[PDB]
């Protein structure tokens, strides 16, 4: 008891050190000596001790290369208000463009306010580690019916997540992997040595595979991560750019159906650890920095790449993420946001309206119940679609931000609370011009290519049920320089994250939505100023008068119902739907806004709808009229304006 | 170049020592007895060093336990308690596990 000696043996000298554990654990509060030095059996007979560790997988191939941590926390600005995370002051303490940083201290301690077990009690890792008890947090999966299970067990330090399988019997099949500083490695408990079960190793990085023999046989039939390039990307990486490389691996299984039909594959599987590595990281990044200050710009990306990804995460598998979101920095980003010309956000420059939108997404939470949030997300989007003409570059600046903005508003629309409705309809509106059969053509073009990801599209939030199987391989560029094969995987691609990432609910605030019986025939909403127009294959809307287009061609037919005054009549038109009349007296050239409130919607005779347009300004009309947005010296394609009465009409002068 | 080895046995169905009576411990080389680290616990029975009981123990479990403390508290010692940890550590990677397979375990 409290003293205690041993004694050596260097080179044939006796050293002598006296351990006194009794002074030590004053100094610290977890040190249980008492319980260590049973975890470890003193009296495990010499022959019983090696089977313990011979069923354990030997890191054969221990390989490691050159990989020296990217720089990723920026140091503190000038005036930077550095403020506490543990409570937010009773009112601001900053503006938008003013510096500012958060303090590691206590930030940490909320983000690791859970505390747990890295090292659970299971047969296999009881006989390498040391029981462990520390505060941390972890990403809970479960696949196949809690037949497969991964568990992202993460602390302040190194993450550890653990696989699990279930054959038809009882049968439990566990292995594990280990990520961190080699420095900060767990302490192994018998006759272990780190080496012989290390993978891959930089100057201070590991990556441990825990599991025994028994165990890495049934793994290896469907699991051989490619440990080289998982490990070197995990490790010079900045935390966001990682947390987006995952998102977008994800987005691709996403469109590979197995968020529907979870592919337990070694891609899959390799994705699931990134994802934890993925949150790993930013906390690792606060804990290196102790009592030091973090960028609020840096949390503020960081973070956005974090929230966007626990809900992809959760909307494909039925995982949970826990321990990494700080009350803290929600109720400071929420604050700061209330603080800023919102409805004027858009007139802000670039890099500014990232951050704006960015951090608008992360405080969202904790504050903002009648903040113009909505708001700054709807000004932003509009400068975006005043200056072009319905698409955006495929890899513009700007692109990222409409995606950053959308979580905000899709966010809003999820809930049952009709508040800034119109503000928020408007953002689906244009969404749904910016949907034009050359946004949709172009995205699928990269898909096939592999140039673009397709993580963000208008289309998301877009009222265009139009696009389906058949239909959006029709907007596919038609050259043979594609793919044939890689074309079509694209056009199935994208159906899919489409109606994932789209709900039916998402229009269940629009007001004309109550008056859609065979909804499921809809093609299409347009959200208007006095009214609403309906494109449909069915007459059964319910609006104030019903419009046909003159194309048959289609497999029904092309109807338009408008809902004036967002309030429709009891029953469908009378029989005989009214014609769209063709206007050819409208001049090219025009003084003023003519076609301001309106819309227009362009069909081809042969295929569905190709584009719409809200010519939201003056600017806008003219950058149609005088571009070549119309040839009517094609029979096949019509021309279509809804006003901002129920009346329709076809252009061709 | 140490002390005498032994042949460790586990006490089944008894009641074993724990830190509380214990207070001298005594390691051997990767070379003194057999490849074998062994470990001696040597605690004082009834007042002082009157009769000393002294029983085998495994050294490698033993010095990973002392290892273990040592780097779970860096940050209340220096002195002794911080070359011991990286001298001890040493000793730890001195043995080689994989040849008792072949070895003979019941040489004491």
């Amino acid at each position: 008891l409290s003293e205690v000696k041993l004694h050596l043996d260097i080179e044939g000298h006796a050293s002598h050190y006296t351990i006194p554990w009794t002074e030590l654990m004053a100094k610290v509060p977890g040190l249980s000596p008492e319980a260590l030095w049973r975890e470890a059996n003193v009296t495990e007979d010499l022959a019983s001790m090696l089977n313990r560790y011979k069923l354990i997988y030997k890191t054969s191939g221990t390989l490691g290369i050159a990989l020296a941590e990217p720089v990723d926390i920026p140091a503190v600005s000038e005036g930077s208000m550095q403020v506490d995370a543990s409570k937010v002051h009773p009112g601001v303490i900053s503006g938008l463009n003013s510096p500012a940083c958060m303090l590691s201290a206590p930030l940490e301690k909320q983000l690791f306010y859970y505390i747990g077990t890295m090292l659970p009690n299971t047969r296999p890792h009881s006989y390498v580690f040391y029981q462990l008890r520390c505060h941390l947090s972890y990403v809970a999966l479960s696949i196949n019916g809690d037949k497969f299970q991964y568990t992202g067990a993460m602390t302040s330090k190194f993450l550890m997540g653990t696989y699990k399988r279930v054959t038809e019997k009882g049968d439990e099949h566990v292995l594990s992997l280990v990520f961190g500083k080699t420095k900060d490695l767990p302490d192994l408990r018998g006759p272990f040595s780190y080496p012989s079960l290390t993978s891959a190793q930089s100057g201070d990085y590991s990556l441990v595979i825990v599991t025994t023999f028994v165990h890495y046989a049934n793994f290896h039939n469907y699991f051989v991560p490619n440990l080289k390039d998982m490990f070197s990307r995990a490790v010079t990486m900045t935390a966001a750019s990682y947390a987006r490389y995952v998102l977008q691996k994800l987005v691709l299984l996403e469109m590979k159906g197995g968020c529907r039909e979870p592919e337990l594959d070694t891609e899959t599987l390799t994705t699931m650890f990134e994802v934890s590595v993925a949150f790993f990281k930013v906390g690792h990044a606060v804990g290196e920095t102790g009592n030091g200050c973090v960028d609020l710009r840096w949390l503020a990306k960081s973070f956005f790449e974090l929230t966007v990804l626990k809900d992809i995460i959760g909307i494909c598998y039925g995982a949970t993420v826990k321990g990494m979101q700080s009350y803290g920095l929600e109720r400071l980003a929420a604050m700061l946001m209330a603080t800023v010309k919102m409805e004027e956000l858009g007139h802000l420059t670039t890099e500014k309206q990232e951050y704006a939108l960015r951090l608008a997404t992360v405080g969202y939470p904790k504050a903002g119940v009648y903040s113009g949030l909505i708001g700054g997300a709807t000004s932003v989007l509009l400068s975006a679609y005043n200056r072009h003409p319905l698409f955006q570059p495929l890899h513009t600046v700007m692109r990222e931000t409409l995606f950053i903005g959308s979580h905000v508003v899709l966010r809003e629309l999820r809930l049952n609370v009709t508040t800034q409705g119109p503000n928020l309809a408007l953002y689906q509106l244009l969404s749904t011009a910016l949907c034009s059969a050359l946004e949709i053509g172009e995205v699928l073009r990269g898909l096939a290519l592999g140039t673009e990801s397709g993580l963000f599209s208008p289309c998301y939030l877009s009222l265009r049920f139009d696009l389906t199987r058949d239909k959006l391989l029709s907007m596919a560029p038609q050259e043979a320089t594609l793919d044939q094969a890689a074309v079509s995987n694209a056009v199935d691609g994208f159906l899919g994250r489409l109606s994932l990432e789209r709900e039916d609910r998402d229009a269940w605030h629009l007001p004309a939505y109550k008056c859609v019986d065979r909804l499921d025939k809809v093609l299409m909403i347009i959200p208007l100023i006095n009214v609403t127009f309906i494109i449909s294959s069915d007459r059964e809307v319910r609006g104030s008068a019903l419009y046909e287009a003159s194309t048959t061609y289609l497999s029904s037919s092309l109807f338009l119902s408008p809902v004036i005054m967002n309030k429709c009549s009891q029953g469908a038109v009378a029989g005989e739907p009214r014609q769209i009349p063709k206007i050819q007296n409208f001049t090219r050239t025009q003084k003023s806004c003519i076609f301001c409130g309106f819309a227009l919607l362009s069909y081809d005779e042969k295929e569905g709808l190709e584009t719409t347009t809200y010519i939201t300004s003056q600017e806008v009309q003219n950058s149609i009229l005088s571009s070549n947005y119309f040839d009517f010296d094609n029979l096949h394609v019509h021309y279509l304006l809804l006003t901002t009465n129920g009346t329709v009409m076809e252009i061709a002068g | 170049w140490a002390y005498p080895c032994c042949h460790v046995t586990q006490l089944r169905a008894q009641h074993l020592l724990a830190l509380e009576n214990i207070s001298d411990i005594y390691l051997v080389s990767n070379q003194t007895c057999d490849g074998f680290s062994l470990a001696s616990l040597n605690s004082p029975k009834n007042g002082s060093n009157q009769l000393v009981i002294s029983r085998c123990a495994n050294g490698l479990n033993v010095v990973s336990f002392f290892i273990s403390i040592l780097k779970r508290s860096s940050s209340a010692l220096t002195g002794h308690l911080r070359e011991l940890l990286t001298t001890l550590e040493t000793l730890y990677g001195s043995f080689s596990v994989e040849d008792l397979f072949g070895a003979n375990l019941n040489r004491y």
